[PDB]
């Protein structure tokens, strides 16, 4: 290894990482889930559908 | 505003040492403003230095406003239109000219027109169509 | 994390950790007086955490391997050139002490730093109060110029104000005509090329400034070179003091906070020596420092941040 | 408005010249800066029991008080430059004109 | 004589002339407050009576 | 004057009020403004504000001056300044004496002193009202409300002087 | 100082601008002003240098000024009132009094001149608070009492502002100075708007806050503070100057780099209420600005500067600072422009 | 009328007196820490009156508020050095 | 190879002020430490004839 | 401007009648664009911490694109309500003062001059 020292950075900080996918995967699941209701209350709240 | 009103009520061509009376008041009333930030922001030297800065501030801020009322108001009847944008302009190198020989250096003189000159047919032009620098909010 | 805030929030202080054996030793003395190896001796003795003595390719000896990096690459300077060629064009002489003063600089903050977490003394060779008197001893014969020592303790004052001053010097004395025959039993060929009037100069700004401009910051604890051979004597005195003097023993951990701020950021610690002051022998055109920083990028390992070198075998790049 | 009021409302008026007109001294003004919120206390009294507005006494009391902190605050600040300069002397307090 | 002369000095340098003289002394104050806070006396009263902002 | 009692406390309000504001030195600033601060109260305790007048008696004349002619006491000038070593100190008391007793005597006239607002400077006394206060006093029903309708104003005020007291001792610690 | 309570002087800090805006009472308005004023302070004295201490006795002396002027802005109000709720001002001599004494609060008009000084005196960290935290709480009282400013009054302190603030960035060297130049200028460019269309002024306040955030931690990550300084760091951190030249840029206005949007968002509000006059000097004197603005931009990666040798030492170690937010702060503060008719949303 | 009478004849009567018997940053530290320690006092010199409100418990919650704060104030003070004079 | 900036293009923009002027002459740049030296030294040492002569720092000897 | 209608609570982002308007598909130009921009924060954030800007770390720039398009859908919303309302209260106004838009009368171009000026 080139560096005499490890890097802060240089390993995979495994629960840093892991909470990062667990911010997205709830942040898009919220977000496809958010836009159905959404349009499926505008649907019936003109009376569309 | 009394005196922008003393000079505006004025009829254009009309009343020249009305208007040269009321052009110099401006013009004295402004480099009284500036002669006074000058001091202010410069302290000069002893009140006698302060006072011969003031009165050059002044004279040649009079001076300026004195002959260019003078000028417009003469340019207006003698050529019997008063509502010549240029009426003005020939009292910017008046005005300007003015500013080039106080200074002694006609090179200040020279480009003292183009702006001057320009500003001083501007405003006549925004007194004949209407145009409003500081509008009351409408929209 | 390190003392930042919040190391500093949940308690960590750093006076715990000081304890007796944290003094900072500056064993000096002459040109090669053989003060490098009394402070092997003084640091195994009290167990302090030793420092080379600073030179060109220190700093190279720092990052990466610790690997000395190729003197075009850093540093561009040469003592041996400086050693041959007495009074060069090419600026060697003032551009070796410079980058010499900036190689203790860090060598300094390094000190500290180890200090600072470990609470454990540290000693230091020709610590950077030191290196004024080489610097205008080298003006004294001609080897820089006047308009040279302006940006140097320009540097100076910039930098090491503050820092703190040591807490133990040792000189050793050694004489002029023993060091001037001593330089031929070295054998080095570079340094035999050491004009008497260099060496006179440097001794001589050494006592009457050296150890008086710093003696109301820590005392003076004179050792000849007799006594340094003797290192049971000078262990003896170094904890025979507390060294009231200075502004070390006053301080606590709210400077402590800002002194590891700074020499933990070592970027911090010698952003001040690039001052823009565009001295000869220093400034470096853009076309040469383009060219030479080119060569640095594709180097190993500093073509990216340390630990994000796939070329050094730095995996897991995707996600780390 | 009553004459009472036009008194106090000069006693600004000066009191705001007065510290706008800068003299040597750092700390004449200090005292002027303080003394102007006097004024503005003591009218702020009048109105107040004039109207008989009782819950608005909550205002003379605490306009002063935080007026006390920048007054703390004042002169904290000005033994800082009598210590790095001598007197407060605000000509000499030009060290920012670069 | 008219392209690298006088079209350069008319406009271009002019401008570049007139704006250099504004910002020399825009940029020069003297740094005292007792000259600022001054300027700021006639500003407060310059402003509620003679531009007659009150009316 | 017995029926503009109030103004001649108003009068002397505002010359001692010019005097300290003249940039004299400021032990004397510190009496220019102490009579002004005493007299003042006056004026508040004619009105009925028993308290607020005691109050500030409190604080500022017995609170703020005495740390503050105690700042004075450390700067020391050695020059310490008295009204004749400049004039221009005795030009802006003379001049706080002109326009003070300019427009009070144009206040003696037809009462159409009109700089910047509309003053009428009758007798002050006729301002006050008919309505009797009962048992409670209403100065005194005020303040005391401030811990059971001022919520709000005691948090940020009691915040803001742990702040000042923090802030106080970390910018005179020098770091 | 000890970052706990540096943590806390601060926090407050936010508390005290926080209050400014979340309270309907005049006397509040106040409290939160020189609750402010209080906690900021220390930090401009944080360093702990002659200079500091210079700056922030000017910072005090105009601050302290300007509130206790706000008050009688306020009595007198009350006087002609009874009225202590932050709406329409009822007394035009208080209301032009006021407006003196929110605008030194902001420093537009000559007030400004403690805006370069301050800047210069203070650290570079705290410099990023006082251009860009402490500059709401004057803006939103003049949000909430907009209607009923004086228009003459309020337009003449803006283009003094940006005439002002133009010119004084052509002449300085320190990278501070032109920095508090140009928030002179954008100052009265939002406050110029304001009278016709608050949300203009809120638009304009928001992005303004981003380059003025952008460029300041980027000057903390160069370390650098004057101009020559900002020339050597193009060897070390090419990258980070290349950045630095995109909001350069971006600052000055030029499309599609968002920060033309709200001079032409102001341009567009001013001539709906027929005022034509107004936008053009306002946008013909934007190019003072942009002036030292490009001369900024010249020494810093356009034409690469000489460097030192000691520069080499640089080279080996990397950043230890964090510098959060920045690579969103430089990305919104550049490309926002296709999403102007986002302005809906501060309605 | 008695208030000023009272206080007239005193000045003169001390007024007489002494004209016939002639004419025949620690220190600054506790200052302002003082002063800082005085305005809160003028905060709770209104408590007396404020005993007799209708709601006594936010009174007493608030009366104590302040004086714990006091506490606070002077309890931080004390520890950070403060209080004691800078020898 | 194109022009590059050399020394001399540096001290233009190198000045205390960008544009010097007389007014602006003896203008200096600003400290690189953001810091001015240090002054003499405001200590008020008094020393008071206690005869006994002895020195204080405000408050000790 | 809005800000003061009635029925007007504040500190809310979304009014419950703004939900009666067709909300943004997932693939509305302008929140792909929100999407572009957080993408191109990764980029930066690579850049500015000198990492391989193109795959240094794919859970960074993830949450840059996600959080971006996160604050978009709803800032869309929001827009897509405050324009609604903006055209919404003036058809209430239009009928409500019908006395101050009366409808000119329409005459085709066979009757309006428009004084032809030749191009010489
Ligand atoms: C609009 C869209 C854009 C904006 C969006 C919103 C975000 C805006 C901010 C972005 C980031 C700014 C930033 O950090 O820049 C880097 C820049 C430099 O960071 P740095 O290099 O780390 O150095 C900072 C210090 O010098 C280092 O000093 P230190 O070593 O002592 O560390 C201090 C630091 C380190 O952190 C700590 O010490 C943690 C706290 C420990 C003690 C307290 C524990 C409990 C804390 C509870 C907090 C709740 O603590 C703090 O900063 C404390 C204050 C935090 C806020 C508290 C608010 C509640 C009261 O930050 C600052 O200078 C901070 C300035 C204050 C905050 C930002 C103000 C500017 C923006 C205002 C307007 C925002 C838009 C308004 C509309
Ligand atoms: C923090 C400690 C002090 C505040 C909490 C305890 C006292 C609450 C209180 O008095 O509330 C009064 C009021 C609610 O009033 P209340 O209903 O308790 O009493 C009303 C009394 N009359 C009818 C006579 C007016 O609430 C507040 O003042 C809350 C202020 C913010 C609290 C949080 C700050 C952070
Ligand atoms: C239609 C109604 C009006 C009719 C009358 C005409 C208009 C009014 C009269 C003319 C006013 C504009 C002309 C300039 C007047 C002030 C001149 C002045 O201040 O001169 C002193 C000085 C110039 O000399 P200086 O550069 O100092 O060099 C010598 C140094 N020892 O000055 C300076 O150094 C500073 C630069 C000049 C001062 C700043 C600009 C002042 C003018 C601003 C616009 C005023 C407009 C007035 C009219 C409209 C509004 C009412
Ligand atoms: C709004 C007011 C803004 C005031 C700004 C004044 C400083 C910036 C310009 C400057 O330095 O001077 C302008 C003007 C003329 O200055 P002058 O008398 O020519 O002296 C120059 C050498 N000291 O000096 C002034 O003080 C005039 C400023 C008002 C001009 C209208
Ligand atoms: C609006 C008009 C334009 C406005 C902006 C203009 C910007 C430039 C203007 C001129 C700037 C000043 C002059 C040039 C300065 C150069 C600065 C610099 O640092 O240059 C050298 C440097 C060396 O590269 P280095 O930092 O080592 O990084 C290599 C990549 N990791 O180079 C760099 O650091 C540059 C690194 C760039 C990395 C780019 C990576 C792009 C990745 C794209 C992925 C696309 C994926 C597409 C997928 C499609 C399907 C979904
Ligand atoms: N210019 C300059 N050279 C320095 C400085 N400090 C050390 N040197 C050089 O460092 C080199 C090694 O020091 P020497 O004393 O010669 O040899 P050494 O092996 O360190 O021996 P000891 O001093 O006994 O430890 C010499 O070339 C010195 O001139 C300094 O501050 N400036």
């Amino acid at each position: 290894k080139f560096y005499i020292r490890e890097p802060p950075h240089g390993s995979p900080d495994w629960l840093k990482v892991g909470l990062t996918l667990g911010t997205s995967v709830f942040l898009w699941i919220y977000l496809i889930k958010q836009h159905k209701e959404d349009v499926l209350e505008y649907k019936r709240r003109n009376g569309l559908e | 505003k009394t005196l922008l009103h003393k000079y505006s009520d004025i009829p254009e061509g009309t009343e020249c040492h009305r208007k040269a009376y009321a052009s110099t008041s401006i013009g004295g009333a402004t480099g009284l403003i500036v002669s006074a930030y000058s001091i202010a922001l410069k302290p000069p030297a002893s009140f006698l230095e302060g006072v011969a800065r003031t009165g050059r501030y002044t004279f040649t801020s009079a001076a300026i406003g004195a002959i260019f009322g003078l000028t417009s108001c003469i340019s207006a009847q003698v050529r019997e239109k008063p509502d010549d944008p240029l009426n003005y302009f020939i009292g910017g190198c008046a005005g300007g000219l003015t500013l080039g020989a106080r200074t002694r250096s006609y090179g200040i003189g020279a480009a003292a027109c183009a702006y001057m000159g320009l500003t001083a047919a501007l405003v006549k032009m925004g007194q004949l169509e209407g145009w409003q620098v500081f509008a009351e909010p409408k929209v | 994390l390190q003392y930042g805030p919040l190391a500093f929030v949940l308690g960590e202080r750093t006076t715990r950790k000081l304890t007796e054996t944290s003094k900072v030793i500056t064993v000096d003395g002459n040109i090669c007086s053989g003060k490098g190896r009394l402070a092997r001796e003084i640091a195994e003795k009290l167990g302090l955490r030793h420092f080379p003595e600073a030179g060109i390719h220190y700093a190279d000896s720092t990052t990466g391997d610790g690997k000395p990096l190729d003197v075009q690459l850093s540093g561009n300077c040469s003592l041996e050139k400086f050693y041959d060629d007495p009074k060069s064009n090419d600026g060697n002489s003032y551009r070796l002490q410079s980058w010499l003063y900036a190689s203790r600089l860090l060598q300094y903050a390094d000190a500290l730093e180890h200090l600072l977490s470990t609470g454990q003394g540290v000693v230091l060779e020709r610590s950077i109060y030191s290196d004024f008197v080489f610097l205008e001893a080298m003006y004294r014969q001609g080897f820089i110029r006047k308009q040279c020592v302006e940006h140097y303790n320009e540097v100076k004052k910039v930098t090491a104000c503050e820092y703190l001053p040591p807490h133990v010097v040792v000189y050793v004395d050694v004489p002029v005509p023993e060091i001037q025959s001593r330089i031929q039993k070295k054998g080095n060929p570079h340094e035999m090329k050491i004009t008497a009037a260099y060496l006179q100069d440097i001794e001589n700004a050494y006592k009457k400034t050296f150890l008086p401009e710093m003696s109301e910051k820590c005392e003076v604890l004179q050792y000849s070179a007799r006594e340094a051979e003797d290192a049971e004597k000078v262990v003896e005195d170094i904890e025979y003091l507390k060294c009231d003097k200075g502004p070390w023993p006053d301080q606590d951990d709210r400077t402590f906070h800002r002194l590891r701020m700074l020499v933990q950021n070592k970027l911090e610690v010698l952003n001040y020596t690039t001052i823009p002051v565009y001295l000869p022998e220093i400034t470096i055109g853009a076309h040469q420092s383009d060219r030479v920083f080119q060569k640095f990028t594709e180097l190993p390992g500093r073509k990216y941040s340390p630990g994000y070198n796939e070329d050094v075998g730095d995996k897991w790049i995707w996600l780390k | 408005m009553p004459l009472v009021y036009m008194n106090i409302i000069m006693a600004f008026a000066i009191a705001l010249a007065g510290l706008l007109m800068y003299r040597s001294h750092l700390m004449s003004s200090l005292l002027c800066l303080e003394g102007m919120m006097l004024s503005l206390f003591i009218m702020s009294t009048l109105i107040i029991l004039n109207t008989h507005f009782t819950l608005a006494n909550m205002m003379p009391i605490i306009l002063l008080v935080f007026a006390a902190c920048e007054a703390a605050l004042g002169l904290s600040l000005l033994v800082m430059v009598s210590n790095t300069y001598g007197t407060d002397y605000v000509q000499n307090l030009n060290l920012l004109q670069c | 004589l008219l392209d690298l002369i006088w079209l350069e000095t008319i406009l271009p340098k002019t401008t570049s002339f007139i704006q250099m003289k504004m910002s020399i002394m825009v940029s020069n104050q003297k740094g005292l407050i007792k000259l600022y806070f001054l300027s700021f006396l006639i500003t407060i009263m310059i402003s509620m009576t003679l531009f007659n902002y009150h009316e | 004057m017995t029926m503009y009692i109030a103004f001649i406390l108003s009068t002397i309000f505002v010359i001692g009020f010019v005097g300290f504001s003249s940039k004299p030195s400021p032990i004397y600033g510190g009496l220019g403004l102490i009579v002004s601060g005493g007299v003042g109260c006056g004026i508040v305790l004619n009105f009925g504000g028993s308290f607020l007048g005691l109050m500030v008696f409190l604080i500022y004349l017995g609170g703020m001056l005495v740390v503050f002619g105690y700042t004075t006491a450390m700067a020391t000038e050695m020059y310490p300044e008295v009204w004749v070593s400049n004039k221009t100190v005795f030009g802006a008391f003379v001049s706080g004496l002109m326009m003070e007793f300019c427009m009070v005597y144009y206040a003696l006239k037809e009462e159409e002193v009109e700089i910047i607002f509309k003053f009428n400077g009758l007798g002050d006394w006729v301002i006050y009202d008919t309505g009797d206060s009962g048992f409670f006093s209403e100065e005194a029903m005020g303040i005391a409300a401030l811990y059971s309708y001022g919520t709000w104003l005691v948090i940020v005020t009691g915040w803001s002087l742990l702040i000042g007291v923090v802030v106080i001792m970390e910018i005179t610690r020098g770091n | 100082m000890n970052p706990i309570i540096y943590t806390t002087l601060i926090m407050t800090v936010m508390s005290g601008t926080m209050l400014v805006m979340i309270s309907s009472h005049w006397l509040l308005i106040w409290i939160g002003f020189e609750m402010n004023l209080l906690a900021m302070i220390p930090v401009l004295m944080k360093n702990f240098n002659p200079r500091a201490t210079e700056a922030a006795t000017k910072y005090f002396l105009t601050q302290a000024t300007a509130s206790m002027m706000l008050m009688m802005a306020i009595i007198i109000n009350l006087l002609y009132s009874g009225q202590w709720t932050i709406t329409k001002m009822f007394n035009p001599v208080a209301m032009t009094m006021m407006t003196m004494a929110l605008a030194m609060k902001l420093g537009l008009s000559p007030f400004h001149f403690w805006v370069p000084e301050v800047t210069q005196g203070i650290s570079l960290q705290a410099g990023l608070l006082l251009l860009t935290w402490q500059k709401l709480a004057p803006l939103s009282v003049l949000c909430q009492i907009s209607q009923s400013i004086n228009p003459n009054l309020m337009l003449t302190m803006a283009m003094l502002s940006i005439l002002i603030g133009g010119w004084g960035g052509l002449n300085q060297t320190q990278l501070r100075k032109i920095m508090a130049y140009s928030s002179i200028a954008h100052m009265g460019w939002m406050t110029a708007v304001l009278p016709y269309n608050t949300t203009m002024t809120i638009l304009n306040l928001l992005i303004y806050i981003t380059m003025t955030l952008a460029m300041f931690m980027l000057l903390i990550h160069s370390s650098a503070t004057t101009t020559l300084s900002l020339s050597h760091t193009w060897n070390k951190m090419p990258v980070i100057t290349s950045l630095m030249m995109v909001t350069l840029l971006s600052m000055g206005g030029l499309p599609p780099l968002s920060g033309f949007m709200p001079k032409w968002m102001i341009i567009q509000e001013m001539t709906k209420n027929e005022s034509i006059i107004m936008p053009t000097l306002m946008a013909m004197t934007a190019l003072l600005n942009l002036y030292f603005y490009m001369r900024l931009a010249y020494s810093s990666s356009l034409t690469m500067f000489p460097s030192t040798n000691n520069m080499k030492m640089k080279w080996q170690f990397e950043h230890t600072k964090q510098m959060k937010l920045l690579p969103t702060m430089i990305v919104l503060s550049t490309l926002v422009l296709p999403m102007t008719p986002a302005l809906s949303s501060l309605n | 009328m008695n208030i000023m009478l009272t206080l007239l004849t005193n000045v003169t009567l001390a007024s007489l007196l002494v004209l016939i018997a002639f004419w025949l940053m620690k220190f600054f530290l506790v200052a302002i820490t003082f002063l800082l320690f005085d305005l809160e006092i003028a905060l709770l010199l209104p408590l007396p009156w404020a005993s007799q409100t209708n709601n006594l418990k936010t009174m007493l919650t608030m009366a104590l508020f302040l004086l714990i704060l006091l506490a606070a104030s002077l309890a931080y003070e004390w520890t950070q050095k403060g209080l004691e004079w800078a020898e | 190879r194109q022009w590059q900036p050399d020394v001399e293009w540096a001290e233009q923009f190198g000045g205390a002020v960008m544009y010097p002027t007389k007014e602006t002459a003896h203008w200096k740049p600003p400290p690189w430490n953001d810091v001015d030296p240090p002054k003499d030294t405001l200590v008020s040492n008094l020393t008071l004839n206690f005869r006994l002569v002895m020195e204080l720092s405000g408050e000790m000897v | 401007m809005m800000s003061g209608r009635p029925g007007r609570v504040p500190l809310q982002f979304l009014p419950n009648e703004a939900r009666s308007l067709p909300p943004p598909k997932l693939t509305d130009p302008r929140l792909v664009y929100m999407g572009f921009l957080g993408y191109c924060s990764g980029l930066i954030d690579n850049a500015i911490r000198r990492r391989p800007v193109v795959s240094a770390g794919l859970h960074r720039q993830l949450l840059y694109v996600t959080s971006f398009v996160f604050f978009g859908y709803y800032l869309l919303k929001r827009q897509d309500y405050m324009y609604a309302l903006r055209d919404h209260d003036m058809f209430a106004y239009v009928k409500s003062h019908p006395e101050d838009f009366p409808e000119k009368d329409k005459k085709t171009y066979g009757e309006i001059l428009e004084e032809f000026h030749p191009v010489r």
